């Protein structure tokens, strides 16, 4: 529509915008951003490096007042959908990311209201570190954090408040390795900064262990079982040797596979 | 399979109106249609909703073919990897249904509205894998509302039915374990003064782990089902041990000499009258 | 090899 | 935030029922629904929990295939279908939000009683009673009021317009072989009980029923 | 499952005094975090259960500063500084650290007071029962404490069991006492043959059963 | 890693007064001078930082 | 460990008796083991030759 363009074209004026500058009036005022996590799929767990791939909706809400206008002046219109690229951008990251990558993966539009509130809510493929703890494995239950700052503006520009006390989980998709116990969502200050400000969300997930069960567990079970039969043995078959050597071949063999899987660290061993 | 994830090469066809790019062809020599760069001029925000491990929508920006009544047509080529749940239940003869999911991002169903350019995928320039067969791929449309937003928004989700050709995993897998299985038994049939049977029952169950731990470098390490070779596997792994252990019991019993045992009556008249004669072997 | 069978079998069922 | 549930329900034997536990004010999908049952004798007991984001759900071991939990996320409902039912299974179900290792279970449910047997509704049948003729009269007496032979709860026992509210020991319903009963004694001076007028009521909302039975000195 | 033990079944405590309930523990209940998920959920009669405390050495909001608790890895308790009529309700303690989640036995708080002698009353039936063609006996035992309360039904030298109701109520709030009605039901086919009805009641203030007795003959 | 640089512009200065005693702003780094300090011994090739920040 | 403990095994071939008929069978698998072992120590070093591992 004429009134569209119209409309868009005074709001994104480069003289009269610049997308460079916080949105702050009164001087040093402070821009409230609202963060909420939402998960779609948790795409794997990779113990080996530590590494935990999921695939979240990060919504984040400001206002804005450089991006106001007054419906009855451009034919009623009450929201606009304008590109993210082209508007301040609160530089919310993952910080505790692995491989580097900060940022979202689209930069979708962002909805704009009439009276300069921001609506974003871009998808991205997020690779978080988090620790590991094998003692208990199959059986073991993780607790990976995902840490999301903004890394240019400190806590006297911009606070981070959370929508909800939880991640959202109304669009999941079932992992089918492991299950999804509490996604609660915290909001950290340091007493000793006053300028450090982050929002943490803690995923507890627990691993189904039915597969490791039975492909780890019971072989290593029958191996072992047999390690007394040499003693029962008669000397006069002539298998002792075998039978004994081919066991501890078998146990090393195992033991080497666990270990490719689950690492065993200074801190825990797997039992 | 071990990731879940599926990797395809696809032409995103799209078509839409554009009021404002309009023209009469007898004002400019009868021109009726032109390529233009698609970075110029209004497109839809299409993503894959399931991406894992790829992009969310098309980066390559191919040029439109822009027609004088106003139309667009747009076909950019994308590789996606979506997510799908894999189930092998029946590995390798096991069919899969992977879907693709595609919606409008940020514009609801009364801004942008999607319409199947057709129902089936277009497979008049597939490249044949060696692999899967496409059994089956149809397009539904779909309208739902999310947390996030008070309208509804639409998508398109592709289901791919793909039948895997068995024949590389039959040859490579099956027949090799079914050749071991077939030596699970001899054990008990091998004469006790050969001293060769810990050799046989040994080499058996060792193969049959082998084969096991090859099996688990393919499928997924989920929890909900277990493959029927799988289950195979460690049945007949549980029961060459269980051989095993009766192998070592007889050898033991064979070399028993009055210098060392006593042979109880209760033995000797069970082991001598009634079950040999219920196995139908007479001694001499 | 018989003590050895009894040491050997308990360890394994503490083993449990 | 607020849970609310189902109405009370009332089956016969073998037969499965399905009450809803709805919430709202939070992010339903993303908080656990853990069902307890309070057997009307006594004790709290987990029949299991289920988190609507996903379909995860676990059971008590007394419970397992007594018990199903399924979820919709379009309306922010949870339910549990009881198998074969019995006797035993009449009892109130609460529903109750948790979120495991963090804040725990603040907010329950108003309550499902279900009850589970044969009969059908029955009215009131009240019989008032009096002192009995062989006993001293002394200046301090009780009173008698029965109800008996109604089905189901609750029925609801006062004076006229609440003559006389103090002093009066309601008991418990019971069960004889299929339907309920009432007993409630007052205390009233014996220089009242024969000069002023006393009378027990009775009411029952899910038969629709009424009843004034006065009582007078044998 | 993790079973959990309360122990007393019962803890009567007059107002202002200290209480301890303990909760124990079939395995231990510590977490690896650090913190032990032990709760303790108060429900008073009629309502549905509330929570207390959460994380012993924690506390809710909107709750007393009386309540707190402690433990180690296999044995807790719970205490409560001064006790008050509000306070009065099951005590129920909730392991949240291995699946699946189990609530404690419960334990109910009474408050002491001194005791009362019951008023034991005895009410033959009415006309109205005469004309339906029953006979309900009824006796009552009002204002009375404590629980150390047995009635037996002793007619005509013979002691009959079979049909008798047990039936008491809640401890009250202006009388802090217990009440009880236990009847026989009878036939009219029966209910004449015999001649002598009497109600042999037991309680620790008299230690000799009270006798409260009419005689159908007249 | 972050690489902390620090250095002297002359021709970035001002009078805090004459705007509102504002006393440091963010300017975009691809568009003032900087010392181009990169790592030589990297293996792959790759030498510079990795998001260009304010 | 599972080097030691296979090489705690390299001195039992001298005290096995001729007549069991078994020397062979531990002597061979105590060699193979040991070059199985260094073959994954030599996958994990870097292939540089300027010192051995000890
Ligand atoms: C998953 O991992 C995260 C990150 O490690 C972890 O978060 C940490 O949890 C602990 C435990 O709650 C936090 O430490 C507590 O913080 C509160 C808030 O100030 C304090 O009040 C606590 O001290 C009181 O309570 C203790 C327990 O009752 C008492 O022992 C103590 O004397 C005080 O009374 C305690 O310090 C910690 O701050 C967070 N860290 C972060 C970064 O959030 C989380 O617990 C892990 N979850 C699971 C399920 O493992
Ligand atoms: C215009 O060009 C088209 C070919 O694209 C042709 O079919 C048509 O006849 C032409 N018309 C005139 C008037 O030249
Ligand atoms: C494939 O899966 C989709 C979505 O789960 C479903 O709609 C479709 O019916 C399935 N087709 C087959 C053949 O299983
Ligand atoms: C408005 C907006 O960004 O919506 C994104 C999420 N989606 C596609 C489910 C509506």
């Amino acid at each position: 529509t004429d009134t569209e363009e119209r409309l868009v074209e005074h709001l994104l004026d480069p003289s009269r915008y610049n997308k460079l500058i916080r949105p702050a009036t009164n001087g040093s005022e402070l821009v409230t951003v609202q963060l909420m996590v939402s998960l779609a799929q948790l795409i794997s767990v990779h113990e080996r490096e530590q590494i935990m791939t999921t695939n979240v909706w990060l919504t984040q809400e400001w206002e804005d007042y450089r991006l106001t206008w007054k419906p009855e002046e451009f034919d009623n219109m009450k929201k606009v959908r304008l590109p993210s690229k082209h508007i301040w951008l609160p530089d919310v990251v993952l910080y505790n990311n692995a491989d580097g990558m900060y940022e979202v993966s689209f930069y979708s539009n962002a909805v704009v209201s009439y009276d300069g509130s921001i609506f974003w809510l871009p998808p991205a493929i997020y690779k978080s570190a988090c620790k590991i703890e094998v003692k208990h494995f199959p059986f073991d239950q993780q607790n990976c954090t995902m840490k999301f700052r903004s890394w240019t503006y400190d806590r006297t520009e911009i606070d981070l408040v959370l929508k909800s006390e939880v991640a959202s989980l109304d669009d999941f998709t079932p992992s089918g390795e492991w299950d999804i116990v509490a996604l609660p969502g915290r909001r950290n200050e340091n007493p000793d900064d006053s300028t450090y400000v982050d929002i943490t969300y803690d995923f507890i997930i627990r691993r189904k262990p039915l597969f490791y069960t039975i492909n780890l567990i019971i072989p290593c079970v029958l191996i072992t079982s047999l390690a007394i039969l040499v003693f029962y043995l008669p000397s006069d078959c002539g298998e002792k040797m075998t039978l004994c050597i081919s066991v501890l071949l078998a146990l090393t063999v195992f033991l080497l596979l666990i270990s490719k899987i689950v690492p065993p660290t200074s801190l825990d061993v797997p039992l | 399979e071990k990731n879940q994830m599926m990797t395809t090469n696809v032409w995103v066809k799209q078509e839409w109106h554009d009021y404002k790019l309009r023209w009469d062809p007898a004002d400019y020599e009868n021109v009726t249609s032109i390529r233009i760069p698609s970075e110029l001029i209004w497109r839809p925000d299409i993503v894959l909703y399931n991406n894992a491990d790829g992009d969310f929508a098309v980066t390559h920006l191919t040029k439109a073919h822009l027609f004088h009544d106003g139309r667009v047509q747009w076909t950019p080529p994308a590789i996606y990897k979506s997510s799908c749940s894999i189930d092998v239940t029946f590995f390798p003869f096991d069919q899969q249904n992977c879907t693709m999911k595609f919606g409008s991002w940020t514009y609801d169903k009364a801004k942008i509205d999607l319409v199947n350019m057709h129902s089936r995928v277009d497979q008049l320039d597939f490249w044949e894998s060696g692999e899967w067969v496409i059994v089956d791929a149809v397009g539904t449309y779909n309208t739902r509302k999310y947390e996030c937003c008070a309208e509804i928004y639409p998508d398109i989700t592709y289901a791919f039915v793909i039948r895997r050709l068995p024949l590389f995993y039959t040859i490579n897998l099956i027949i090799p374990c079914l050749l071991i299985s077939c030596l699970t038994v001899l054990v008990f049939y091998l004469p006790s003064e050969c001293g060769e049977k810990i050799t046989l029952c040994i080499s058996v169950l060792l193969s049959l782990t082998v084969f096991l731990l090859l099996i688990t470098e393919i499928i997924p390490s989920t929890s909900l089902v277990i493959p029927l070779i799988g289950e195979y596997l460690l049945f007949t792994m549980i029961f060459v041990t269980l051989s095993i252990v009766i192998t070592v019991f007889v050898l033991n019993v064979h070399h028993r000499s009055p210098r060392t045992h006593t042979m109880p009556t209760w033995v000797r008249r069970v082991f001598l009258d009634i079950v040999p004669r219920l196995l139908l072997m007479k001694r001499p | 090899d018989r003590l050895f069978l009894w040491i050997f079998v308990f360890v394994c069922v503490f083993g449990t | 935030v607020q849970l609310q549930q189902s109405g009370a329900e009332v089956m016969k034997p073998g037969a499965s029922v399905k009450i809803s536990c709805k919430g709202t004010g939070y992010t339903f999908s993303s908080y656990w629904i853990e069902w307890v049952k309070q057997r009307p004798g006594h004790g709290l007991e987990r029949i299991g929990e289920i988190l609507p984001g996903s379909g995860s759900t676990n059971y008590n071991e007394k419970f397992r295939g007594k018990a199903t939990f399924t979820a919709d996320k379009s309306s922010k409902t949870a339910y549990m279908q009881l198998s074969s039912l019995t006797s035993e299974d009449s009892a109130v179900y609460y529903c109750a939000r948790y979120l495991p290792y963090y804040y725990a279970m603040d907010y329950w449910g108003q309550g499902t009683s279900v009850t589970v047997s044969s009969a059908k509704t029955t009215p009131p049948s009240v019989y008032p009673l009096a002192p009995g003729s062989a006993a001293q009269t002394n200046s301090m007496v009780t009173l008698g009021c029965l109800v008996k032979g109604y089905f189901p709860e609750p029925v609801t026992v006062t004076w006229n317009s609440g003559s006389l509210s103090s002093g009066v020991h309601t008991f418990p319903a019971v069960l004889q072989s299929d339907l309920y009963t009432l007993s409630s004694s007052v205390t009233v001076p014996s220089s009242t009980w024969p000069s002023e007028t006393v009378t027990c009521n009775v009411a029952h909302p899910a038969s629709s029923t009424k009843v004034d039975k006065k009582i007078v000195p044998r | 499952d993790v079973l959990m033990t309360q122990t007393p079944l019962s803890l009567p405590v007059s107002l202002g005094d200290q209480a301890s309930i303990s909760c124990r523990s079939s395995q231990s209940i510590v977490h690896s975090n650090g913190n032990t998920y032990l709760e303790w959920y108060l429900q008073k009669p009629g309502q549905s259960p509330k929570l207390l405390i959460y994380k012993v050495s924690n506390r809710f909001s909107g709750v007393p500063d009386r309540f707190s608790g402690s433990g180690s890895g296999t044995d807790f308790t719970l205490k409560i500084s001064r006790v008050e009529a509000e306070d009065l309700g099951v005590y129920y303690c909730f392991q949240g650290s291995h699946v699946p989640w189990t609530f404690g036995g419960g334990t109910k708080l009474e408050i002491k007071r001194a005791d009362a002698a019951p008023t034991v009353s005895i009410f033959p039936p009415s006309s109205e029962q005469l004309t339906s063609g029953g006979a309900s006996v009824v006796c009552f035992l009002n204002n009375f404490y404590p629980k150390d309360i047995n009635v037996k039904w002793k007619i005509d030298g013979s002691e009959r069991q079979n049909g008798v109701l047990n039936s008491w109520t809640d401890q009250d709030s202006k009388d802090s006492t217990y009440s009880m009605s236990s009847t026989l039901t009878l036939t009219k086919d029966e209910y004449e043959r015999h001649n002598s009805y009497t109600c042999e009641a037991t309680h620790k203030t008299s230690t000799s059963p009270i006798v409260k007795s009419f005689n159908r003959n007249e």
